[PDB]
């Protein structure tokens, strides 16, 4: 089988179309895709003209949570009951503009001094539910020692999110970056997971993005795409950028990234690794790609 | 750190001297060694600046050409040796010696002395 | 870099010396050595820009530096019996630039 | 085959041996190889006997900047005009004699304090090219905190270099590590990848060895070795630690570590991951010595 | 084979029962876990039921150190003569009770330290220390540091010295203080987790669910398997885990789908 149908059908797996925010960017709640909002997915697709809006963000160990929140494959949210007491909330940036007004995230909470305090926050929020929980959190990174000050009104910024299992500490670096749509400024972004039973306490003596609640994760049969190809309405099993894939052969040429039941890619003319990348990173890029190249190589043996 | 001077002995007018010095103190054989005359009555004046670790050696404006500095580096000393020389160099030469530098670039503070020579007396007769 | 003149005190009182830079410098790194009449010297001192100045090992407490601008100061805390001795301030690197030296004298 | 010439023939591949410098020596510009500025190479091999005579450094995460420069395949250097104003430059080491002179790094210069001061550095190098380069930094730790307030004139150093795709912010701490080649100071090196359309921005409060320029990062098929074989004249095309392998059989046991179009290694009688280790990191080697046993295994069972 | 024993059997392998001790907490010298000091063994079982008795810890990369300290296959520790003058030794909690009376961890020590250990000895020696809620370091690298109704957290790190390293540990206050090396050295040891009551028979090949015979070419019961022995096919000395109670990202993902293709591929073999 060396030829492709076209397009990404749309049936029997439920096919999210990321036109134009990506993973994160609809996980965190970005004004140009608000309907995006608690949907769920049995593949994301995301086109290659993506783009952000928003405050430009950046997140550690990226591909490790957009891996993560691909294969939970649910957006489902539920707001919680924060204690933000003795400061303001719902922080606000001319970026984020919705409806012509300014706003920020939707699902993040941009906490900001109160008549110029910031009082140490201990929070406390248990996980008495029968789930595995998830909780995306951040911090910003003013440009500006000026900007902390307006901002937090201490200088002395840090940040701890522990549980019962582990804890999680982070600096924010105060310094100016390169002014990426008119902010030089930065927001980091991430990520903790609360078994049930469990306990999560947010402890920071400033410059502090919450979040406004949890996300349901589970063993999503899901996966992540990224390809350009039209939503379609066939009925066949395979999915490839390229487009559709039909079953006829059990030996495929189109491309390697693939998703449910498949033929396997051969070099003679569910939730994967991801195969495909546009920077260099070194060892860990090497390892995944040597054992596609492997995996590849063996299976073109076998035919 | 201990820095000691060798023993001087009188001279005649026209001859030769020599001065030999020697720290051995700092763990780094990389220290530099400075000369200061010092005629009784007069102030220090620099004259040269010694790399014990290498074959830098410094000069002032009125000690360039006319004296010659040395130094030892396997043996780690410093020599001090002078042509010709006059009634009126019976003086006092000081070696003092500096924080090593350790690998460190050599900024301005690496110059400056701490440890000073006991100092010795060379006197020419007429 | 400039010297400075002579100085003297009663017993049981303060004094204070100085070393002052050109106009070409402002932020300029001073030291201070010590030198006793018929004695080797003793490097006792190094002054800074910002007020603030760094010690050698086995200096005393006695003395305490200051700057206040494009000069270096230092001060004694206390001084008593036969003490007083000359005192010299380095202020560059490439020459060892002293200014000339103060005398100490007692009253 | 089961033997092997014993040289690594310098064709068809060309060959750059590095006599007793390792590769991130010659990226560094050490001056005990001086001759390995600017070169290219596809395949570059290393002696086991390889020492290091400047300063003594450490690479955070060594393996990953040593497979990407591998990869680069090109030493091509071009010097950039930074604009470090308030500073002064061309600091040179004493253990780095070059021609009879104390000197550093060809490729790194190392910053100290002018006017004994030391201004928080905020400098730009945007990238007009068409073309992504690499840039090269360090952070020089010092043995005590003398040798911290004597180079530049504050205690309290930090650094963060940016780009528009990320940041990256690093600490020195003071402290005396064991004495190697008598001295007890380190030297951490970094890299950083600015892609075309990006800008580099480097804000240090002081503590910084900056680059002299840029590298020309390019995709290529060269790779990385390392050996005590002989360099040959034939053309036999495979290079084995062993020596040089012609293709008369398709498989070999002459050694796993290969380069070029080879024989695969079978138990029975271009650029890759590394399958030799020193030291025990963790999971990591665990995962890239399994995938190799894998491999062997089923290849073995193939034959 | 397509069915197991039922029981693991220390024989030949020289099987340790860790009845109640993770792999770890007898490395820390758990005081429930006294019997495991100075052991050594050959496979380390860990019953589903393990748990820490004492002061809580956090290990940083704890898969790497776990996978380390199971493939050294020996707890050999010597006491050694470090120079810990100017602080107060053997600090104790309330929660590290050991006979009756208040204890700690007896491989680590509750203590401007600036103070060296050689490695005289002619083979690779290990540390392991704490950081209480700090730099250690050798020639060929430095870690930095900086930090049960018990709300502070004990966090343990490992440094690796080769014969003829100087480690040097340079602090100025809350290190846990290591107490010696431990003797870790090359060889066919590994770690598996299970709940099988042990046994006397004399089957080489072992299993989570227990011992299997080595007759049939092929087996189907668990992909976790320790010797040479059969291959997992999906029809009916030391390795990667293949079991995760937590999601972690990309390096999880990898170890999971090399796995997937090692049995993909064994099982179109056969
Ligand atoms: C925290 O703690 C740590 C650990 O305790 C501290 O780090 C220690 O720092 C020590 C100094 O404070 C340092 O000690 C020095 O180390 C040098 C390295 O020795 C090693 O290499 C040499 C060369 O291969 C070997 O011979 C030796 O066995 C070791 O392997 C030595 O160079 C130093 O010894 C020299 O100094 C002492 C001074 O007391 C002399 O007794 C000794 O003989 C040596 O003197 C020669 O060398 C120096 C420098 O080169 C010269 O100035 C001197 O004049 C001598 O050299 C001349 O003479 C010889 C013989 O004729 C001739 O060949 C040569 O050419 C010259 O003419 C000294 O031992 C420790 O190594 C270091 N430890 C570690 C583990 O890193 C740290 O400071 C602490 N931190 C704080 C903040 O306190
Ligand atoms: C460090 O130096 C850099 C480079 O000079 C500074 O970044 C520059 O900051 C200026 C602030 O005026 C930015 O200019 C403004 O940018 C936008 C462009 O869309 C526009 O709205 C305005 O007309 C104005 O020109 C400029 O783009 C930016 N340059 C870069 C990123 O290359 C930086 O601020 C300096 N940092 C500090 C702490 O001073
Ligand atoms: C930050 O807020 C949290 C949440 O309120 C505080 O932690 C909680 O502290 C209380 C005591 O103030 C703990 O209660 C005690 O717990 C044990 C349970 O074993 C029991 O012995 C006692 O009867 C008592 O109830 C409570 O458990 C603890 N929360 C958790 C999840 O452990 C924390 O102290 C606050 N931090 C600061 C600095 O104030
Ligand atoms: C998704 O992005 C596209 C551009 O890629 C947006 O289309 C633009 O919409 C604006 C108004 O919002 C128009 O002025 C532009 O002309 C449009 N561009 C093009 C190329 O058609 C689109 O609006 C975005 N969608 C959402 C929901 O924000
Ligand atoms: C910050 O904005 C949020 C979002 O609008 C506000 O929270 C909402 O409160 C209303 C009224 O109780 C609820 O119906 C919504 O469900 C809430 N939404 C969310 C996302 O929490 C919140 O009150 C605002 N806080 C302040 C201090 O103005
Ligand atoms: C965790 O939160 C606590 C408060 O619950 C913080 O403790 C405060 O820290 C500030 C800043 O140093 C002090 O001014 C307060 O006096 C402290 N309060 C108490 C009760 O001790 C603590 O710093 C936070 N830790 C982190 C890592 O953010
Ligand atoms: C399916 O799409 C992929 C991705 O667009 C195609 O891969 C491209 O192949 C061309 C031709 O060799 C290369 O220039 C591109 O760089 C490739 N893109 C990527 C992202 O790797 C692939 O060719 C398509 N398959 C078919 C059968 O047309
Ligand atoms: C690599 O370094 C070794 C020493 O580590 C050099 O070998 C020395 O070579 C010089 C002449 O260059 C001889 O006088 C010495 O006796 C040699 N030393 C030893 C221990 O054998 C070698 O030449 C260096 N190679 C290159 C290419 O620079
Ligand atoms: C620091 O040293 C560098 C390297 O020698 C000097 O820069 C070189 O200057 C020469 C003479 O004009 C040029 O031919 C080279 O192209 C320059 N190289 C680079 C990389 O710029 C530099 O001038 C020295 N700086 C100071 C302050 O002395
Ligand atoms: C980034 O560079 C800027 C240059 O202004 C630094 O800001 C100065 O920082 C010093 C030291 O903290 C302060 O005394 C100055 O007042 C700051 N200047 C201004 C205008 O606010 C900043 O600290 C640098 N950041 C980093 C991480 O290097
Ligand atoms: C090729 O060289 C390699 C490396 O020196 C040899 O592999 C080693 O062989 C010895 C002897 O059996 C083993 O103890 C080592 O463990 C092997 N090392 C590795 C990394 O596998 C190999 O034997 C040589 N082959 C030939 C044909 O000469
Ligand atoms: C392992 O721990 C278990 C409990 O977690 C211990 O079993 C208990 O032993 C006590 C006596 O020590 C009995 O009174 C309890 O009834 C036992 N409980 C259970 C659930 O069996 C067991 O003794 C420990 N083993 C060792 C070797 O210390
Ligand atoms: C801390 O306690 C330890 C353990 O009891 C003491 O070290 C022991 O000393 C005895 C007597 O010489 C030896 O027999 C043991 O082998 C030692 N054990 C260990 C682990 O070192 C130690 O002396 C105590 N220290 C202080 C300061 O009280
Ligand atoms: C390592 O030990 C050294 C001393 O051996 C510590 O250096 C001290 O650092 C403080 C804080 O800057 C200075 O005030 C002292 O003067 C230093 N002491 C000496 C003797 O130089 C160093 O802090 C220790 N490292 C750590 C991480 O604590
Ligand atoms: C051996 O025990 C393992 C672990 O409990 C069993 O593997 C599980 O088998 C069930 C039923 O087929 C699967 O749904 C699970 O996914 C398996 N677990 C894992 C972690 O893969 C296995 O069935 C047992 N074998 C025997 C013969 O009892
Ligand atoms: C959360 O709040 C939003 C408004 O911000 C509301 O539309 C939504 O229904 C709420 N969700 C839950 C689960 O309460
Ligand atoms: C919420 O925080 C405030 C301010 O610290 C505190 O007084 C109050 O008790 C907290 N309430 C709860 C329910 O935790
Ligand atoms: C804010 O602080 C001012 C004094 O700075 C005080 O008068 C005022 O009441 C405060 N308001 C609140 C809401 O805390
Ligand atoms: C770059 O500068 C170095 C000295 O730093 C010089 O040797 C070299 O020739 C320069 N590059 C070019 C292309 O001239
Ligand atoms: C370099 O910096 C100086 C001092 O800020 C400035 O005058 C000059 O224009 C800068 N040059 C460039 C090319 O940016
Ligand atoms: C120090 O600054 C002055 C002006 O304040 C300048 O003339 C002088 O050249 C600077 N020093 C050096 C070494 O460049
Ligand atoms: C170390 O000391 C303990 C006592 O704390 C002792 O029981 C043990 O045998 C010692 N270890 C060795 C190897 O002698
Ligand atoms: C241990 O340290 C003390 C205190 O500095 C010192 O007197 C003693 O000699 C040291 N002993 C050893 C064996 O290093």
């Amino acid at each position: 089988q060396n030829s492709s149908i076209g397009e990404i059908c749309d049936s029997p797996h439920q096919i999210l179309d990321g036109e134009n925010c990506t993973l994160i960017d609809a996980l965190l709640g970005d004004p140009q895709c608000d309907g995006f909002q608690n949907k769920k997915w049995d593949l994301f697709v995301e086109r290659s003209k993506a783009y952000s809006n928003c405050y430009p963000y950046d997140v550690p160990d990226y591909a490790s949570l957009r891996s993560l929140v691909a294969s939970s494959g649910t957006l489902e949210f539920k707001n919680e009951s924060f204690n933000w007491t003795g400061v303001t909330q719902n922080g606000t940036s001319s970026a984020c503009i919705r409806g012509s007004s300014s706003s920020f995230f939707s699902r993040l909470n941009w906490l900001t001094h109160l008549n110029y305090t910031y009082p140490a926050l201990n929070v406390t929020m248990p996980n008495n539910e029968q789930f595995d929980k998830l909780y995306i959190w951040g911090v910003h990174h003013p440009g500006t020692d000026k900007d902390q000050i307006f901002l937090y009104a201490q200088s002395s910024g840090r940040i701890t999110v522990s549980t019962k299992r582990s804890q999680q500490a982070v600096i924010p670096n105060i310094g100016s970056r390169p002014r990426i749509r008119d902010i030089p400024s930065r927001i980091s972004i991430y990520w903790t997971i609360v078994k049930p039973g469990d306990i999560l306490l947010i402890n920071s003596t400033g410059n502090l993005i919450a979040p406004r609640g949890y996300f349901k994760i589970r063993s999503g049969k899901s996966s992540i795409m990224r390809s350009d190809a039209p939503i379609g309405k066939c009925k066949s099993e395979c999915i490839t950028p390229n487009g559709s894939i039909p079953n006829d052969k059990p030996f495929q040429n189109v491309n390697r990234i693939t998703y449910g039941a498949c033929p396997r890619y051969v070099k003679q003319s569910f939730h994967q690794i991801e195969k495909e990348f546009s920077e260099v990173e070194g060892r860990i890029q090497d390892l995944e790609k040597y054992v596609e190249d492997t995996k590849i190589d063996l299976w073109s043996y076998n035919a | 750190v201990q820095v000691m001077q060798s023993g001087a002995e009188a001279r005649m007018t026209g001859a030769t001297v020599k001065i030999s010095c020697k720290a051995s103190g700092y763990t780094f054989s990389d220290y530099f060694l400075h000369w200061v005359k010092q005629a009784p009555g007069k102030g220090l004046e620099w004259m040269g600046l010694v790399d014990v670790d290498n074959g830098e050696v410094r000069y002032a404006e009125k000690f360039q050409g006319r004296v010659t500095i040395t130094a030892d580096t396997s043996t780690e000393t410093a020599y001090l040796e002078m042509t010709t020389v006059t009634s009126g160099d019976t003086a006092v030469y000081y070696c003092a010696s500096t924080t090593p530098r350790g690998g460190n670039p050599s900024v301005y503070n690496y110059f400056f002395v701490d440890v000073w020579g006991k100092g010795t007396t060379v006197t020419v007769s007429s | 870099l400039t010297q400075s003149s002579s100085a003297s005190a009663s017993l049981g009182s303060s004094v204070k010396l100085t070393c002052t830079l050109s106009s070409g410098h402002d932020n300029y790194i001073i030291a201070w050595h010590q030198q006793q009449p018929g004695k080797a010297p003793r490097y006792l001192m190094q002054v800074g820009a910002g007020g603030t100045y760094n010690k050698g090992s086995g200096v005393p407490h006695r003395f305490s530096g200051s700057s206040s601008g494009a000069d270096r100061y230092l001060t004694i805390s206390n001084l008593q019996s036969d003490d007083e001795a000359d005192y010299y301030c380095e202020t560059w690197d490439s020459k060892t630039v002293f200014g000339g030296g103060t005398t100490l004298t007692v009253l």
